[PDB]
């Protein structure tokens, strides 16, 4: 089965240097590029850094540019993360986080269980999700939204929008992946459609292990950028 | 650049595809392909043995040099129709059976079995596939034929025959009579070598033929040809 | 004598057959479309070039989404390919490098191929480990495959050398149907498009349209005088057209059991390596030994374009579902697509 | 009082050379840049079936368009007695000359080299003659020519002869005799012993391999290269042997101005001899094969 | 020998079956192909070809 | 090659640079240096580079 493992978290003194572990188990590892996504206490999810299938492209948030190194050891199927500097900013739990890119290939599909990180003591397209909270019973339809900055839909024809859900002390899950693409083991009940900026997720039928944080994420151009996170409760 | 973030990580995994197909290319390109053919069943098998239901293949190494051999064997169907696929083959291994001049195919008790091996011959190396690709033929079983030419008489399977009912002149005889169905003289040569059921000494001649075959497909390409 | 009983018993049924054929036969395909307007000169130009083949391609197959291909060479490759922007998606390394025959599946989920080995290998394209996976090896045929074509993701139709062919049901790798009735090797197999017929061609100068859920054969066809390498089913699945090393097309209708019109020239003295229809079925195109191919029309007979630019023999061809475009294959190594 | 020493007017023999030279420059130009574009359209095209010695002959190709490049130059330079371009125009010419000259000669030895490697080592040659390897010993032989055409560029320059200009190398005062002997003796070197050297070493092996167990190709093979030793032989022998003698027209000669001008007449003569190779080379490494035939006449038929 | 009478037979009740088959003039065939034809004329992109706006391969 | 005029001969004494018009230092070709000078009567004087007072009036004669 598909697994990632993550090590080398722990408390930490600020200006220290740590470095994060991510083994992979049962998938071709060098195939797909890899990407470091952290989520602070705040629990709003922020990608962090960025590894291609053989190591031609690395990318990295300006957070963390210049502190922050992404490598990977295709043999011994490991990601690593070498932080330095460390601020208080940084304390998160980190997660390691699968992407393959071809066409119709479904990237974000599979994430890791985290490790926690505790610190002692313009141009970006902004992701805008409205509704904070939403309290539900089970068997109505739920409508989440999430508006763009600038308009996700590129001369290809496709729109970058992908939705992830998160529920209480997990990692999160791809719903989907591109606007109105469902993915693999994920009920017929969610749906995804929209146009331009504006976006909508319709949950039918719902049932009680879809509580949780519906998270709304474009891939049109680096920096990735998450949305605010919207809550469903009851 | 137009492209989207997908995009270009798409392009760089068709590249990546692009570096794996000439890494396996360029080690295709370096190894000796050799098409093994035999009028049923002569000394195939052994040759294969001594060297070591579809296409078998065989892999060996010898001096540093890489070897695969197709045994084309057990495909009963028109060979016309996949006879081209070894279009590009480096040589052609034929083996024939020295003792079995007088016996008969036992399905068609007429022909000869030697007859039937010089008629695959004539089709195989005038074939218009295989115009400049060179043959390495084996008379197998010679030993065989030393305790049957002495009783037997050659002419049997060759009435034309008018020498001596002893193995020199009668393996040269067949020999010769194999040879001269190559009617591209000009272009392919034929290897001839005499072997046994025990003998070490036939990857060494499949060695030194295909080193020639190699000299001259590189005089073709330096120009000197 | 039982046998000359028989034999004479069978050869006054081939005479009735030739007459009732005879009597259905009041009119030719030729002076009925003698007032259509020609179709003029077709001029298609090559829009792609898919280069990364390094030996003789044999087959190729266009998926049902008219933006991926797969094709098959003697590198012991299976390539799929996104005409749209060339890249290469899949690169597919071959167990055994005499492949003949390729087929995608309709569903897209799976790829299968297949050739002197004498069997057919299915493979899944869509894993949760990221690559691509033997799915089944399919073994019972006793000389070469030559075609296979997907039903569905668990059904599968192949064509060999046996002068049989053989229906499978994927998941249990047992052959469900064989067909039998060829004198010799099946070369080519086209499905209908409702799925429920086949029509092969084999090396008899013979086709044959087989019933899939009976196993049975339905009808023959003769009239060649060589072997038939290619053959395919016309848009609406009541005609089709074969090509053969004689040099000529051939249109055979179904319900007429007979043939209706023959595409042939004075300066084309080669084999067909390859036939296909367009959307409409006006348009005929056959790839040739002549190192290119033509387009007829199909209804005159008339030769109307020619795609030359492959400087070896034109070994396959292809039309999208949606005829936007046609891809040919050739032995010097590439894949060009048309518009 | 100056009355003592007079120069002697070489005036009729520029006059004779005016009338010979530029009258078989004109054909050499011609012959050879047909023949030399041709080989590079051949070439560029077939990009699947490149190997080392492709990218040797292309290299070969563009030395001796370079070389053909600077001809014009001096033709005209013949024809007008006057030099009317710059300084840096004499420099440039001297660089793309010398570097024509010694990356010819270079490219040659290294095709030498190649067939020795595909004929007499076919087995190790697979694993050797890789288009890679060509390309970067394609490197350090122009960084070598370059080297060696140093000199001709840092010296040369252009200096006024009473209404006319002349392009010399004009090298430093007291020493003329060692530099020339230095450019004379790199040329030599470079230009005769080594290529003669591994031509003989390397076309022994060749011809040793093709005349066991003869044919009648291999017979024409050898003959083929016995041609081409006889013709490097004979088409760069002279002018090295000249310009070595025109070092020391000094001491060999009893007399000067009615000798050294018979001397001035055989390096002219000889210098179009050397340039004619130029024109021989895409005939004796190119034309010869049958796949460049061949392929040329695809060309045609496409 | 058997299997020659056998072959027979097998060949002659294919025969049988492939005699009594419902056969439609030529005259009729050809006009519904005709048919076919003209009325998937202007879905042909090959036949008339589309403007480089509409093709995906420009 | 284009076979320059270059002397064959030197001045025992030293040239008087006055009666002069112009110089040229010796092209290359020729075996052993000079520089060549013209006069008022314009036959043509030369003597060695590094002569009596070649060097010291050398300078004095311009292309003006
Ligand atoms: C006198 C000066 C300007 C000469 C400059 C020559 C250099 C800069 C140029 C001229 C000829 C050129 C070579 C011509 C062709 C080949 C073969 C090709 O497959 C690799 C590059 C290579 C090797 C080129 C590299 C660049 C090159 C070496």
């Amino acid at each position: 089965d598909v697994q990632l493992v993550e090590s080398g978290g722990g408390l930490v003194q600020p200006g220290g240097s740590r470095k994060l572990s991510c083994s992979a188990s049962g998938f071709a590892f060098s195939s797909f590029g890899m990407h470091w996504v952290r989520q602070a206490p705040e629990k709003g999810l922020e990608w962090v850094a960025y590894i291609s299938s053989g190591s031609g492209t690395i990318y990295y948030a300006d957070t963390v540019k210049g502190r922050f190194t992404i490598s990977r050891d295709d043999p011994k199927n490991t990601l690593f993360l070498q932080m330095t500097s460390l601020r208080s900013e940084d304390t998160a739990m980190y997660y390691c986080v699968r992407s393959i890119y071809y066409y119709g290939s479904s990237p974000f599909d599979f994430w890791g269980q985290g490790t926690t990180l505790t610190v002692s003591s313009g141009s970006d397209i902004v992701m805008t999700q409205a509704t904070s909270s939403v309290p539900v019973t089970p068997g109505e339809s739920v409508s989440i939204s999430c508006r763009s900055s600038k308009s996700l839909l590129h001369s290809n024809g496709n729109t970058y929008l992908y939705w992830f859900l998160q529920r209480p002390g997990q990692s999160p899950q791809l719903l989907i992946y591109r606007m109105s693409n469902l993915a693999s083991g994920v009920p017929d009940r969610f749906s995804g459609s929209g146009s331009g900026t504006a976006f909508t997720l319709t949950i039918s039928r719902l049932e009680a292990e879809d509580v949780g944080v519906y998270y709304c994420m474009q891939h049109l151009e680096y920096p990735l950028t998450f949305g605010a996170g919207t809550k469903l409760e009851l | 650049c137009t492209l989207s973030a997908e995009d270009k990580a798409a392009v760089e995994r068709s590249k990546m595809i692009d570096r794996n197909l000439r890494e396996d290319g360029e080690k295709a390109a370096r190894e000796v392909k050799l098409l093994l053919l035999g009028a049923g069943e002569s000394g195939k098998n052994t040759i294969v043995k001594q060297m070591k239901t579809g296409i078998v293949e065989t892999h060996f190494t010898f001096k540093d040099l890489h070897f695969k051999m197709f045994d084309v064997g057990a495909q009963r169907s028109e060979r016309k129709k996949w006879i081209h696929c070894f279009e590009g083959v480096t040589a052609i291994i034929f083996c024939v059976a020295l003792s079995d001049y007088d016996l008969v195919l036992a399905e068609d008790e007429e022909m000869n079995r030697m007859h039937a091996s010089m008629k695959l011959f004539d089709s195989i190396c005038n074939n218009k596939w295989f115009t400049d690709t060179s043959i390495i033929l084996f008379l197998n079983k010679k030993d065989l034929f030393e305790e049957k030419i002495k009783k037997s008489p050659l002419t049997i399977c060759y009435p034309e025959y008018a020498g001596s009912n002893t193995y020199e002149e009668a393996a040269a005889y067949i020999q010769c009579q194999f040879e001269d169905l190559n009617k591209r003289k000009d272009t392919k040569e034929i290897y001839t070598h005499f072997t046994c059921s025990t003998d070490t000494k036939n990857v060494q001649f499949v060695f030194d033929a295909v080193t020639d075959v190699i000299i001259k497909n590189n005089l073709k390409d330096c120009g000197l040809f | 004598s039982e046998l000359d009983q028989l034999r004479q018993e069978a050869e006054q049924l081939k005479n009735q057959i030739r007459d009732a054929r005879k009597a259905c036969a009041d009119a030719t395909l030729s002076q009925i479309t003698n007032n259509i307007d020609p179709v003029g000169r077709i001029q298609m130009r090559t829009r792609r070039t898919l280069r990364g083949h390094l030996a003789k391609i044999y087959a190729m197959h266009w998926g049902t989404d008219s933006r991926l291909l797969v094709s098959a060479s003697q590198d012991g490759k299976l390539i799929i390919w996104d005409s749209y922007t060339t890249n290469k998606v899949h690169a597919i390394p071959l167990r055994s490098s005499w492949v003949m025959t390729c087929a995608y599946a309709p569903s897209g989920n799976y790829v299968a191929c297949g050739g002197l080995d004498n069997i057919c290998s299915i493979y899944n394209l869509k894993t949760r480990e990221g690559n691509v996976r033997v799915s089944r090896e399919l073994a019972g045929h006793t000389g070469y495959l030559s075609c296979c074509r997907f039903l569905d993701d668990n059904q599968i139709v192949t064509s060999s050398g046996d002068t049989t062919c053989a229906l499978w049901d994927i998941e249990t790798g047992q052959q469900t149907t064989t067909f039998t009735g060829h004198t010799g090797d099946v070369m080519s197999l086209s499905l209908a498009p409702d799925t429920r017929l086949f029509v092969s061609g084999a090396c008899d100068a013979s086709a044959k349209l087989w019933d899939v859920r009976e196993g049975m054969c339905r009808q023959t066809f003769t009239g060649h005088e060589s072997d038939i390498n290619a053959i395919c089913f016309f848009p609406n699945g009541n005609a089709f057209a074969t090509g053969s090393d004689d040099a000529t097309c051939r249109l055979f209708d179904l319900r007429a059991d007979q043939e209706l019109m023959t595409y042939s020239h004075d300066n084309i003295i080669c084999g067909i390596t390859s036939v296909s229809f367009s959307k409409s079925g006006r348009l005929l195109l056959a790839g040739y030994d002549d190192f290119n191919c033509n387009v007829w029309d199909a209804l005159k007979a008339d030769r109307a374009g020619v795609l030359a630019g492959h400087d070896n023999r034109v070994s396959c061809l292809g039309v999208t579902d949606d005829g936007m475009a046609v891809a040919t294959g050739s032995w010097d190594s590439f894949l060009k697509i048309w518009n | 009082d100056y009355g003592d020493a007079t120069p002697c007017q070489k005036v009729n023999e520029r006059a004779f050379g005016a009338q010979l030279l530029p009258p078989l420059y004109s054909l050499v130009f011609v012959i050879g840049l047909v023949g030399n574009i041709l080989v590079v359209l051949v070439l560029v095209q077939y990009k699947r079936l490149k190997n080392m010695t492709s990218i040797y002959l292309l290299n070969l190709a563009i030395s001796d368009l370079l070389f053909l490049f600077t001809l014009p130059f001096w033709i005209d330079y013949k024809l007008k007695d006057d030099w009317v371009f710059g300084d840096a125009m004499c420099k440039i010419l001297s660089g793309f000359y010398y570097t024509g000259l010694y990356s010819e000669i270079f490219f040659i030895i290294l095709l030498t080299i190649d067939r020795y490697l595909a004929i007499v080592h076919a087995v190790f040659a697979l694993r050797a003659r890789t288009v890679t390897f060509g390309v970067i010993t394609s490197i350090i032989i122009w960084a070598l020519a370059i080297l060696a055409s140093m000199p001709g560029l840092y010296f040369s320059k252009t200096q006024w002869e009473f209404t006319h200009h002349t392009c010399s190398l004009h090298f430093p005062h007291e020493s003329l005799r060692e530099w020339k002997l230095f450019q004379a003796l790199k040329l030599n070197l470079f230009g005769l012993v080594l290529p003669l050297l591994v031509m003989i070493i390397c076309y022994t092996g060749i011809i040793k391999i093709l005349l066991r167990r003869p044919n009648e190709k291999k017979s024409k093979a050898v003959r083929l290269i016995f041609v081409i030793m006889i013709i490097f032989f004979l088409f760069w022998t002279p002018y090295n042997l000249t310009i070595l003698i025109s070092v020391f027209q000094d001491f060999l000669f009893t007399h000067e101005c009615e000798q050294s001008r018979h001397l001035d007449l055989a390096v002219q003569v000889t210098e179009v001899i050397a340039y004619t190779h130029c024109c021989v080379n895409p005939v004796i490494y190119a034309f010869v094969g049958e796949r460049f035939r061949k392929y040329l006449r695809q060309l045609f038929h496409r | 020998n058997t299997a020659s009478i056998a072959q027979a037979r097998k060949l002659v009740e294919q025969l049988k079956m492939e005699a009594n088959i419902d056969r439609i003039k030529v005259s009729k065939a050809a006009a519904d192909l005709m048919a076919y034809c003209e009325a998937h004329a202007k879905e042909d992109p090959l036949l008339t070809p589309v403007p480089a706006s509409e093709n995906p391969f420009r | 090659h284009f076979a320059a005029d270059c002397c064959t001969s030197y001045i025992s004494q030293s040239i008087p640079c006055s009666l002069m018009k112009s110089y040229f230092e010796t092209s290359s070709e020729c075996s052993k240096p000079g520089v060549i000078f013209l006069t008022k009567k314009g036959r043509q004087v030369c003597a060695k580079p590094s002569g009596p007072g070649v060097q010291d009036c050398m300078k004095k004669l311009k292309p003006y």
